[PDB]
């Protein structure tokens, strides 16, 4: 009579419930009546298990209704108690109450497999239930953009020539960060020693590579899979994605012209910012001197008020579209490379047994997702923004600003956005109200979220790490304020493209 | 690229092994990975592919999709019923014989 | 009451929705 | 992990020689599969 | 039989009886 | 055939509680009838008010599925027993475990508390029964004699005072002082889930997919037969007015006549929304104390709670 | 939103010039089985959702449908009884039509389309 | 100002969705797994 | 008419599939903190 202890958990759990599925069916529903091939309809318990696990649909052609909805309860038992599980372990692990090395594996493997359940559905859901930016939203993102390019004068960056003078350089570039990966050359393996192999050719050969690439640009439509698995950071997983190393070469070239392309024609306003020129202390001294130096920010007499809202975007590389992608990128660069970019994102994720089409999000363990990224990222600030702000931050095509100066006083002071920035899809943004601004926005807010309670001070979210001296006091006209300026800028962003 | 003789020694793995033991059938093969194995498979091996030519029906699928879903080929593929491939080069091909 | 017998997947020991095309022609507009 | 007593990892040599007869069974078999009256192995294998 | 035949003689045993091998026992 | 039944009112829905997040495998009701207590395949017990269904409390001890739950009416204390092989002995003054009960070789099915002394009963799939004290941590006896799984137990203060229903088919009637077989009925020709017995007339019943049956104490003598719930039957109930509830595992319950056989009602309830109609079934039941209303525990996670109709009348439902 | 002067127009041109799609429509019927042609087991549906993210799910049990020509055959219980009139007279044909409920029925189709007529017998040893 | 913006109030008739007080009895539909899955998962 | 995929309502409400009869009680976490017993001792 041995207990049940820490380690035989799962063995008992499955010795039981093969033990209950026999007693249950192969002898309370029988007329199997030599032998009810119980070892047999164990073998379908089983299958139907890696089949749920592995998100296939099964189905089994002629068998009883009976047996499969024994089958089923029991493969629905058997979910419930992994998933649970799994839910679990990961708040021990998360906190920090488990040391052992088998529970921290066992639970990414789980939560790979939940997670690609869960996007596999997202995906199917997304064909079925048509595209989720309606049409009136597609054409007055896609004409909004058309018109601030074409404002700031912007010319489209050209497929790169072939008689192009920085051609190696940039192909340089890309090959040194590839390489910097197997800086270390440990027993690594097959796939990594292949790609090893390209790049040490790819610098034998310069021109027979360029070549190779730019007839990828032009015919290339259709790729492998990539393959998937996560980093586990105890805390949050986070996704890493796996390509083919000849499609590597090809996206890190493109990456490296994109970028230089893009910086010399200054498709990117000075707000946005994993800026080249200052590391992010540096930008963390400019920001509070920047506030600083507003005019008279200090000055309460007279009933200003000053808030600094900061929030996230919440799922944007996840709600990204590929058709009004593909169609804003065709604005700035050459149809060839607009299509190889969007037909990239379109490809199949595999993980042991489970693949599935990515046709909605956005992949972003490609080497060009940072351009994607930040380009989706200037169209939704200037949702947020409007063209007239966003166009007196950037100043004139012909003499830009810098990250945070105005051309004038006047242009500073005619609006309550006086500081933006943002940061990959973090944004901080800085308003400056008079005692009617923010009278009207308090007005517009209680007007149509009536609170008669006083409710309003209870969700609020102070700092909870400064003395008490030093946190927000909730007067009811500060904590109003917060949440109209809060309520004000997330109406600006259809619910659709991404939220706040 | 692959040769008739790696490729019917492939047919005949899978049809022994199964099609999820790809790591035997690619130790069964030389110059051969599983990826290359599985890819190898379910792009032209697989007996549910069909290679005939396409019926006018197909076509005029392969042209309204490929104009409503532009460049997206691993998702028109399916709703037609050809590999990406094959959907793409042929619909370059009607595009230059219109062309 | 009689049973396959288990030929397995592991053992051997689509919908478009009709607003795709309402917005890929509001965008070619 | 490992365990003791073993001998070591067979050498290039040693491997494709056990590749190509486990080639040669396959064959074997599938010949038989499809009942194939037409195969023989001569005396140079 | 199938029926309320005997009432009592289906009737259950009394304290007495019950509390003498409830000792007993 | 007999005298005609007595007319026996409908029962109808009236609450249905959802929080448990497996299989709701057994519920008890307190004798002072103020609380019940579940317990479940996601191994907590919870403990709700009987009025208004709030959850009180939930005590998550075990470490697999909670198989059988009872509390006691000679003290403050809670009996569990499950799949762990561990039976437990829980405290509710200080909602805490004071004592365990080993040596079980597999999962413990269900286990019986005696009405005057301090014994506790408890099935199991190794085949056999024992007999705990409740303070002594080991088993003073072990009944055994069952060539399968038992599947239930139940135990009363007159002669036999232990009947074991098992998987052979078999019922055994015991004696509880030398801990043996006075009797073996074979008359079942599946498996025996459930027995119970009526509380004021010396006769008990028991549950197979055959039908249910009737028989006589102290001897067990067939009385008669109880045929339409074709069905694996995982709980018999009976009230103090007659009425037997026999509910099985597609999630079917029916209501007889206890006297003459006669089914009066079949309910046949609906699986709660994120359910398959695969995954209905029904795991206990149990009559309140004032035996005024009706809880059943099932497959789907919910607890459903029954009462009974005031609104009809013989000429409204008439007896077949 | 009248945003300003191409979206108003664009969206003018296209809820003018557009009507209803029919490839998609397509993408995005299943035989009501009734008392006599339901089959013991199931479409495999739920089971399919149950196992599966990427269908809609379903959680109602569906019997399938049995069959046809095979329904028909477990009816088809009773002889068939032909008179061929050949050349040498008539030729008296009983059929357990029961038992080879196949052959039964395409001779006797062939011979009801009168496929048969005129057909001489070959071969004789 | 306010102007110069393109999408007025897309939130009028939000309140509150009453799915954070139904129960499904569905392991990977439920409200918790979903805000578990949004939570760890990046 | 268009639903973002993290509302996407499949399995019929509660309410509906049982009806306006019956009461429907959902208790996740509970009153009655641990340390408060249910039974009460005499003192
Ligand atoms: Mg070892």
């Amino acid at each position: 009579a041995k207990t049940v202890t820490k380690q035989r958990v799962e063995s008992h759990f499955d010795l039981e419930l093969r033990a209950a599925v026999m007693h249950d069916i192969l002898d309370m529903m029988p007329e199997g009546i030599k032998q009810n091939k119980a070892r047999t309809i164990l073998q379908h318990l089983s299958e139907a298990w890696r089949c749920w696990k592995a998100n296939i649909p099964w189905k089994v052609p002629g068998l009883p209704t009976p047996i499969e909805n024994m089958i089923l309860r029991y493969v629905k038992a058997k979910a419930d108690w992994w998933t649970n599980t799994a839910h679990y372990n990961r708040e021990r692990i998360r906190r920090g109450a488990t040391v052992d090395k088998t529970v921290c594996k066992k639970n990414l493997g789980r939560l790979t497999r939940l997670y690609l359940k869960a996007e596999q559905e997202r995906q199917h859901n997304y064909l079925k239930d048509g595209p989720y930016i309606t049409a009136e939203e597609a054409v007055a993102v896609y004409t909004t953009t058309v018109h601030w390019l074409e404002s700031r004068r912007f010319s489209p960056i050209p497929f790169p020539p072939l008689s192009y003078k920085h051609d190696t350089k940039l192909l340089i570039l890309a090959l040194e960060r590839l390489k910097e990966a197997y800086s270390v050359k440990s027993r690594l393996n097959q796939s990594q020693r292949e790609e090893l192999g390209l790049i040490e050719q790819a610098y034998d050969n310069p021109h027979e590579a360029l070549s190779r690439i730019k007839r990828h640009l032009l015919t290339q439509r259709a790729f492998k899979e990539v393959g998937i698995e996560f980093m586990d950071l105890y805390s949050h997983l986070v996704p890493v994605y796996d390509v083919e190393p000849l499609e590597k070469i090809t996206d890190a070239y493109l990456d490296q012209y994109l970028w230089y392309e893009a910086d010399k024609r200054r498709l990117f306003p000075p707000w946005i910012k994993p800026a080249d020129t200052e590391p992010p202390p540096l930008l963390v001294y400019k920001w509070c001197q920047g506030i600083n130096n507003l005019q008279d920010v200090w000055e309460t007499s007279e009933g200003e008020c000053n808030v600094m809202l900061e929030s996230r975007f919440e799922k944007m590389y996840e709600k990204i579209d590929l058709t009004l992608l593909n169609r804003l990128l065709r604005l700035i660069v050459d149809h060839n490379i607009a299509d190889y970019m969007t037909a990239k994102n379109n490809v199949v994720i595999n993980y042991k047994d489970m693949n599935h089409t990515n046709s909605y999000g956005i992949i972003r363990g490609l080497q060009f997702a940072s351009f994607i990224v930040q380009y989706y990222g200037l169209v939704m600030d200037l949702l947020v923004l409007g063209l007239h702000r966003a166009s007196e931050m950037a100043g004139p095509p012909q003499m830009p600003n810098d990250f945070l100066s105005f051309q004038d006083i006047a242009t500073e002071a005619a609006h309550p956005i006086r500081l933006f920035c943002r940061y990959i899809d973090r944004i901080h943004i800085f308003f400056r109200f008079t005692a009617d601004e923010a009278r009207d926005l308090i007005q517009r807010y209680l007007t149509e979220h009536p609170d008669p309670n006083n409710e309003n001070i209870v969700g609020y979210n102070n700092k909870k790490c400064w003395p008490r001296d030093a946190r927000m006091r909730l007067m009811k006209h500060d904590v109003n304020l917060g949440r109209a300026v809060f309520w004000d800028i997330k109406n600006r962003l259809p619910r659709s493209v991404t939220t706040v | 690229v692959w040769r008739n003789t790696e490729d019917e020694i492939l047919k005949a793995a899978v049809m022994k092994y199964g099609k999820n033991q790809w790591s035997r059938i690619a130790s069964l093969l030389h110059r051969k990975s599983a990826k290359q194995c599985k890819a190898r498979w379910y792009e032209w091996l697989d007996p549910s592919i069909k290679k005939t030519e396409w019926s006018r029906e197909e076509e005029e699928k392969l042209l309204h999709l490929a104009k409503l879903m532009p460049t997206q080929w691993r998702t028109i593929a399916p709703i037609i019923g050809r590999t990406a491939a094959q959907c793409l080069e042929h619909y370059e091909f009607l595009l230059d014989k219109a062309a | 009451w009689k049973i396959p017998p288990c030929i397995s997947n592991w053992k051997n020991a689509v919908h478009i929705n009709e607003n795709f095309a309402k917005l890929a022609e509001a965008l070619y507009i | 992990g490992g365990k003791t007593g073993s001998g070591g990892v067979a050498s290039s040599s040693e491997s494709n020689r056990d590749r190509r007869e486990r080639l040669r069974q396959l064959a074997l078999e599938t010949i038989d599969i499809n009942k194939d009256p037409y195969f023989m192995k001569n005396h140079l294998g | 039989e199938v029926m309320n035949a005997d009432d009592p003689d289906l009737q259950r045993p009394d304290e007495e009886a019950i509390k003498e091998i409830t000792e007993k026992t | 055939t007999m005298p005609k039944p007595q007319w026996h009112p409908p029962w109808k829905l009236y609450r249905v509680i959802s929080g448990h997040l497996g299989w709701v495998r057994c519920i008890a009701v307190e004798p002072g009838n103020q609380w019940f207590v579940t317990g479940s395949a996601d191994r907590t017990i919870k403990i709700w008010d009987l009025a208004s269904g709030k959850l009180k409390l939930s005590l998550t001890g075990h470490i697999s599925t909670v198989r059988g739950v009872i509390v006691s009416t000679r003290s403050p204390y809670l009996f569990s027993c499950g799949e762990d092989k561990q039976v437990k002995c829980w405290d509710l003054e200080y909602n805490k475990v004071i004592r365990h009960y080993h040596g079980h070789l597999s999962a413990v099915y269900g286990l019986d508390l005696h009405p005057t002394i301090d014994v506790l009963v408890t099935c199991s799939r190794d085949s056999t029964a024992r007999i705990w004290d409740v303070r002594t941590k080991a088993s003073v006896h072990t009944l055994s004699g069952h060539t399968n799984a038992v599947a239930t137990v139940r135990c009363q203060a007159a002669e036999p005072q232990i009947i074991t229903g098992s998987h052979d088919t078999t019922i055994r009637l015991w004696d509880l002082v030398a801990g043996k077989t006075r009797v073996t009925l074979t008359n079942h020709k599946k498996s025996v889930r459930a027995v119970v017995l009526h509380p004021r007339h010396y006769t008990f019943a028991s549950g197979s997919p055959d039908n249910i049956k009737q028989w006589k104490f102290p001897d067990g003598s067939f009385i008669q037969n109880l045929s339409g719930h074709n069905a694996i039957i995982n709980t018999l109930t009976v009230n103090s007015d007659g009425v037997l509830v026999s509910g099985a595992d597609n999630g079917t319950m029916h209501l007889w006549d206890w006297r003459t056989g006669y089914n009066f009602q079949r309910v046949h309830a609906a699986v709660q929304p994120g359910s398959l109609d695969s995954e209905s079934g029904i795991f206990a039941c149990a009559f309140d104390q004032s035996e005024s209303r009706l809880l059943t525990a099932e497959a789907d996670k919910t607890i459903k709670v029954y009462r009974e109709d005031d609104t009809a009348t013989e000429e409204t439902h008439p007896v077949s | 939103k009248n945003t300003n002067a191409e979206t108003r127009e664009t969206l003018q041109e296209l809820y003018k010039e557009f009507k209803g799609d029919e490839i998609l429509a397509a993408t995005m019927e299943k035989k009501k089985v009734d008392k006599l042609n339901a089959a013991h087991y199931s479409t495999g549906k739920v089971s399919a959702s149950f196992t599966s993210t990427a269908m809609v799910p379903e959680t109602t049990h569906e019997a399938a449908a049995i069959d046809e020509d095979v329904l028909r055959y477990q009816f088809v219980k009773k002889k068939g009884y032909v008179r061929l009139h050949t050349n040498k007279g008539d030729l008296n044909l009983e059929l357990h039509c029961d038992l080879t409920p196949k052959t039964c029925e395409n001779f006797i189709r062939l011979c009801k389309k009168h496929y048969y007529d005129g057909t001489i017998f070959h071969r004789s040893i | 100002w306010d102007d110069d913006v393109v999408f007025k109030n897309c939130a009028k008739g939000v309140d509150d969705q009453k799915k954070d007080k139904r129960f499904v009895n569905d392991t990977l539909r439920s409200e918790f797994h979903k805000k578990f899955m949004e939570k760890y998962i990046k | 008419e268009v639903v973002l995929h993290e509302d996407k309502k499949y399995y019929p409400t509660a309410e509906e599939v049982y009806g306006p009869e019956v009461e429907t009680i959902v208790q996740e976490e509970d009153t009655q903190p641990l340390t408060e017993p249910i039974i009460k001792p005499v003192k």
